[PDB]
């Protein structure tokens, strides 16, 4: 009885944007928002990711959960690929972007109701953007001066420990900052070549002892144990290890090569066979200085004794992803036949030996103050598996955020704690009243979305939103008779787990947000409101 | 048109976190009966069809297999305290629970779980130190070697229905741990073994290893069963006459070809049947079925020979003899071989067993149970595994606590004060944390069916006046002093129960939102 | 794993059902108990019908899923071994004593304390006898 009108496509749902369909589109951000609201913060809330496999997860990082949710709208698919921009190229401060750039869309919902155009709306963030990031460049307060000294790299990695893991921070801090301070050189004026890549640092578990008992190794550790006779090599400087592709046998040919068995008299033949060629080609590696082999492929029974009476120590790595990091330390390159070890495919080590870590017995490669190592092991321990395999989740983003100190200004820092956030309200409300226009009111409300990161640190810590943010405001409102503004720009929001009359200082923890973090968490998230603001419709079509 | 989860149900807010809380609810009630040593047992049917009745809380939740997030995580915690200690697996989940529940009236009010679990975890800092308080050092202190292992044993063994022989199965329990190395206890070592019909009063104690007997073949009244030093052959393959498997197709239109292709199928099992011989072995065991022919041909020569043995009863006998398996009859080594001080085949229970006896090399040992019926002796053994673990701690921990009641009292006593110095919400919640401590005393006299709230509100008085051991007697229904009692348990077990339980009730607190990807 | 298909039966409601499904399945064999007793026709899966009293088939032929009443099997098949004459005589007075036992819950007696006053009633009755 009642016909349709205005969906002229085929049998759908035709929703115009007269009802108000960018405001449902954050309606459905907001279902999302309201998610990342219980993850930042050392107070945040951990959930449960059942696996689409069976799999129990239980993690705080929502990179995790953005990855194992699919996603359909669009508003929310950018904000998940904005995720990404900010997960590929940093590995700290996903969980900014996310709720920074869904406070935008929320301040925005007054500014629609007040019939203000989407586009004018645009133009207003883009305005307080420039305004912002030219404020973010006077929020340096210090900057660090490249030493790589374990003291100043503390400084760097504590405030990453927290948000992720809490009570481990100072833990966590001096196991981490062993491991990188091996692999980061130290050298200036030099931009060429770029340093500490993500896989220099490998991250290894067992059961048992604690977070006090973990050590951390210069070089790699093997899981598999020294199959020959022979466990550990001399205290002789400088021991030459060998790579090999091809398995240790008899010498076959590079194509095919197959042995093939017909009578019994070829049999006691290719048994003295193996015995000349293997103790030959032995015997050789052996002269040329090197004590160590490691063989990608199988070992022959034969090969065994031989290098066993010259002295060498067998160790075998099936796994070619271990093998293409192992390259990285003593400079070894894998031969793909054998019998012809040249010494620019060999390496250096200075120490193999066989160390017993949770109760197991594994073979380490690692080194003493030289031939510098681009890989280190980080060997952690802990009574419940579950807590443990966390504790490698961060202290792997805890990796990708010393990234974030190389070359592209990441030595420039600001005040964490949300105290960055509270002073660019009162200097972006002061370029708002300032700048004429109708832009006025998006600017303003553009400084009042910053609002939203020391209310969220504050609802996870429990604390009165009515004490603690209003007297967190008039802390960064004073009046200075001269020109340098001072006092305090060190307030933060507070992390007490015991409580605190009023709010501490940021200079007493050191903790604070990076500018490299920072900066580029901005336009990250002014993007995917930019976009979120553009779209004032959409437009499917059947599968 | 589009949606969010493309079909994934997830839930947040509040109502998620007590989704959780009824969760834990739900399993703590199941292991609520299955507390203590007079505590009920629970049924469960698994999906392999096998029925099991048991009261430790580790195969409980093994067995149930809840595929629920929050629930599982008190499943997975019970593994830890079973890893860890192996012992009380029962109790680190119900007191795990009981702060979720001691909690739920906090989330109505609207106090935020952050702090909640911010103010278990000064509790416990507090209450890990009162046990250091409460840890006794005793090793020769006003016992002795045998008092100590005995006195032990009887209370885990009282209120039992082996309440009256239970002097005799001291004998055998103290002598079990005994047998084995102090350094290093294993209750995998000591093996026990259920012999139908007898009396109770009878079973004894093998140093060595025992089995079944299953070997089901004719041949009898011959291969003597009592040996002094016989030397054990481990044998692989099959020694019968007519084969278990394969076969093969022969033609041949003679007559004396006929029997010359039966004697040929005898040839070949009787040359690998004859080298075992040529080893010179009295005792020959082999986890596949050795034959008529074979147990004839070892009866001539007066060798003993076994058949269809359990794999897990052929490694305890490498374990005694310290022999070796060998596949093949050929290249059989002599230090493969094995030999024990004596062997026997026992007719107790009117079914046959051989044992091994008097084993040096042995590492394990075998401990008979005798009864009128299967299912008390079953009851018999479980109540041996609680007083085992009792005699096998007391040597491996010579730091105890008073248990039964003793410590969980002096535990939630002194927090009751210490939350009178600390104001705000955390006072509120070390009471709840102090009241959530109450439910272990409770449940031990209400599983035992004692009154709950006359004996706790009485064990609240006396333990109040300045006496901090006062415990619970399981035996007759009354407060008093479990270190007079000898209901003994060891610091560590106490100490990693409050940080186990805080530490699975901290994560499930933690969790707003429970998402599960469907497929 | 598999949340369904998942039944819990405790406190309260689970031992008023367990005492009614024991009395169910004792209550076949009350009237074949005796030298007069009932005989019953039995259906094997092959589908031969026979008829016989003996409790010992009976409680073999049936095929029940109810645990309560597999405790009941096993009770008949260990003293099938050592007597065999007493199948269907220990059913009925193991059921009588779970009648009883229900009546005490009622009364608000614990089930330990009615476990360990059936203890105390058959060690003075076996010295009378």
């Amino acid at each position: 009885q009642n016909p349709n009108a205005g969906l002229f496509k085929q049998g759908y749902n035709s929703y115009s944007n007269a009802d108000g369909q960018i405001i449902k589109s954050i309606a459905a951000i907001r279902e999302l928002h309201q998610m990342c609201l219980t993850s930042m913060g050392p107070c945040g809330r951990n959930k449960i990711i059942v696996n689409h496999l069976g799999k129990i997860i239980i993690t705080n990082d929502a990179a995790t959960m953005l990855r194992e949710l699919d996603i359909v709208h669009p508003a929310v698919k950018v904000l998940v690929m904005a995720t990404e921009q900010q997960k590929i190229d940093m590995g700290d401060g996903t969980n900014l972007v996310m709720i920074l750039a869904g406070e935008l869309l929320n301040v925005s919902e007054k500014l629609i109701s007040m019939g203000l155009s989407a586009v004018e709306i645009i133009q207003g963030y883009n305005m307080a953007r420039k305004f912002t990031l030219k404020e973010l460049d006077e929020m340096v307060v210090g900057e660090i001066t490249d030493k790589n000294d374990k003291n100043e790299l503390l400084k760097m990695i504590k405030p990453v420990i927290s948000s992720k893991k809490y009570g481990s921070e100072d833990i966590l801090s001096e196991l981490v900052s062993e491991a990188v301070s091996h692999v980061l050189p130290v050298a200036q004026q030099a931009g060429e070549i770029p340093y500490f890549n993500v896989d220099s640092i490998r991250v290894v578990k067992i059961m048992g002892g604690s977070l006090s008992n973990s050590t951390v190794i210069k070089g790699m550790v093997f899981n598999r144990e020294p199959e020959g006779h022979v466990k550990s090599l001399s205290e002789d400087k400088k021991h030459k290890v060998a790579v090999f592709t091809c398995p240790l046998d008899i010498a076959n040919t590079e194509t095919k090569g197959t042995v093939l068995l017909h009578n019994a008299q070829e049999m006691l033949d290719f048994s003295k066979g193996e015995e000349k060629q293997i103790d030959a080609m032995m015997k050789e590696i052996a002269d040329m200085g090197v004590e160590c082999i490691v063989a990608g492929a199988g070992v022959g029974e034969l090969a065994l004794h031989y290098l066993n009476r010259y002295g060498i120590l067998v160790l075998k790595v099936p796994s070619k992803f271990e093998l293409r990091r192992l390259c990285r330390v003593c400079g070894a390159t894998p031969l793909p036949r054998l019998g012809a070890p040249t010494p620019e495919e060999l390496g250096l080590v200075e120490t193999v030996k066989t160390m017993e870590i949770g109760g197991d017995r594994v073979t380490v490669f690692k080194q003493e103050q030289g031939e510098i190592s681009r890989t280190s092991t980080i060997i952690l321990r802990g009574a419940t598996q579950n807590n443990l395999d966390d504790i490698e989740r961060a202290i792997d983003d805890g990796v990708a955020a010393v990234k974030g100190l190389m070359k592209p200004s990441g030595g420039k820092l600001l005040p964490g704690a949300g105290a960055t956030e509270i002073e660019l309200i009162s200097r972006i409300t002061k370029y708002g009243e300032r700048t004429p226009g109708l832009l006025q009111l998006a600017i303003k409300q553009f400084a009042v979305a910053f609002e939203v990161v020391p209310r969220t640190l504050a609802e996870t810590a429990g604390l009165d939103v009515n004490e603690v943010l209003p007297n967190l405001y008039a802390a960064h409102n004073v009046t200075e008779p001269g020109a340098v503004k001072t006092d305090h720009l060190y307030k933060g929001v507070d992390i007490d787990g015991e409580s605190d009359e009023g709010v501490k200082d940021i200079r007493e923890e050191n903790i604070y947000d990076m500018l490299a973090t920072k900066k580029f968490a901005i336009n990250v998230a002014t993007e995917a409101a930019t976009t979120v603001l553009s779209i004032d419709q959409i437009i499917m079509a059947k599968k | 048109i589009v949606v969010l989860k493309e079909g994934t149900d997830a839930s947040q807010g509040k109502g998620q976190i007590i989704s959780n809380i009824n969760a834990c609810v739900a399993v703590q009630e199941a292991l609520k009966p299955t507390l203590g040593p007079l505590g009920s047992d629970i049924l469960i049917v698994t999906s392999n069809q096998k029925t099991t009745i048991s009261n430790d809380g580790a195969t409980i939740l093994k067995l149930l297999d809840v595929v629920h997030p929050a629930a599982k995580t008190l499943v997975d915690i019970s593994r830890a305290q079973d890893a860890e200690v192996g012992d009380g697996t029962t109790s680190v989940t119900i007191l795990a629970g009981e702060l979720m529940k001691e909690a739920k009236p906090f989330l109505e009010e609207g106090i935020s779980s952050h702090l909640i679990m911010k103010g278990y975890r000064k509790a416990v800092s507090l209450a890990v130190e009162k046990i250091n308080e409460l840890a006794v050092d005793i090793t020769s202190e006003k016992s002795s070697g045998r008092e100590l292992l005995e006195r032990c044993a009887r209370t885990a063994m009282s209120s039992k229905l082996i309440h009256n022989n239970a002097d005799f199965f001291v004998k055998m329990c103290v002598d079990a741990v005994l047998s084995l190395d102090r350094n290093d206890l294993d209750d995998k070592l000591i093996g026990i073994k259920k012999i139908p019909g007898g009396a109770m009063e009878e079973s004894l104690f093998i140093n060595g290893v025992a089995f079944k007997k299953t070997f089901s073949y004719a041949g009898f009244e011959q291969q003597p069963k009592k040996f002094n030093n016989p030397k054990i052959l481990s044998l692989n393959v099959e020694l019968e006459l007519k084969a278990e498997k394969d076969n093969a197709e022969v033609r041949v239109e003679h007559v004396e070809d006929y029997q010359a292709i039966v004697d040929a199928e005898w040839q070949l099992i009787f040359e690998k049947l004859r080298q075992v011989e040529e080893t010179g072995a009295n005792i020959v065991l082999s986890k596949l079925p050795i034959g008529d022919l074979a147990t004839q041909f070892f009866a001539d020569r007066n060798i003993f020979c076994a058949g269809r043995v359990s794999a897990d009863d052929m490694n305890r006998v490498i374990q005694a003899v310290g022999g070796s398996i060998q596949s093949t009859t050929s290249d059989i080594k002599p230090e493969h071989l094995g030999t024990c001080a004596l062997f026997e085949e026992m007719q107790i229970g009117s079914e046959r067993y051989n044992l091994f006896q008097g084993c040096p090399q042995a590492k394990t040992c075998t401990l008979l149970l005798r009864g009128g019926a299967e299912q008390v002796i079953a009851e018999v053994e479980r109540s041996l595994h609680d007083a085992i673990m009792i005699v096998k701690r007391a040597l491996q921990n010579k730091l105890i606590v008073a248990g039964g009641g003793a410590t969980e009292m002096e535990v939630s006593k002194c927090l009751r004060d210490y939350s009178k110095t600390i104001a705000g919400k955390q006072q509120m919640i070390i009471n709840a944390f102090a009241k959530a401590l109450e439910v272990i005393p409770r449940q031990l006299c209400e599983n035992a069916g004692f009154d709950a709230i006359e004996i706790l509100n009485k064990l609240r008085l006396a333990h109040s006046k300045g006496e901090k051991w006062y415990g619970v007697v399981f035996e007759t229904e009354n407060i008093g002093d479990n270190f007079a009692k000898f209901v003994w348990e060891p610091a560590l077990v106490k100490i990693n129960a409050l940080n186990s339980a805080t530490e699975a009730t901290n994560l499930i607190l933690s969790v707003d939102e429970t998402i599960t990807n469907k497929g | 794993k598999d949340q369904g298909n998942k039944k819990r039966q405790h406190g309260l409601e689970a031992k008023k059902s367990h005492i009614l499904a024991a009395r169910s399945v004792a209550s076949i064999i009350k009237t074949s108990l005796g030298p007069r007793g009932l005989d019953k026709i039995l259906i094997s899966p092959d589908g031969e019908i026979t008829i016989t009293n003996d409790g010992a088939t009976i409680l073999s032929q049936m095929e029940l899923d109810n645990e309560i009443a597999k405790l009941l099997v096993q009770l008949s098949k260990s003293q099938d071994d050592e007597i065999g004459d007493g199948t269907t005589g220990v059913v009925v007075l193991a059921s009588a004593l779970l009648d009883q036992a229900l009546e005490l819950i009622q009364k608000g007696i614990h089930p330990i304390k009615i476990a360990n006053g059936f203890d105390e009633a058959a060690k003075l009755a076996i010295s009378k006898l």
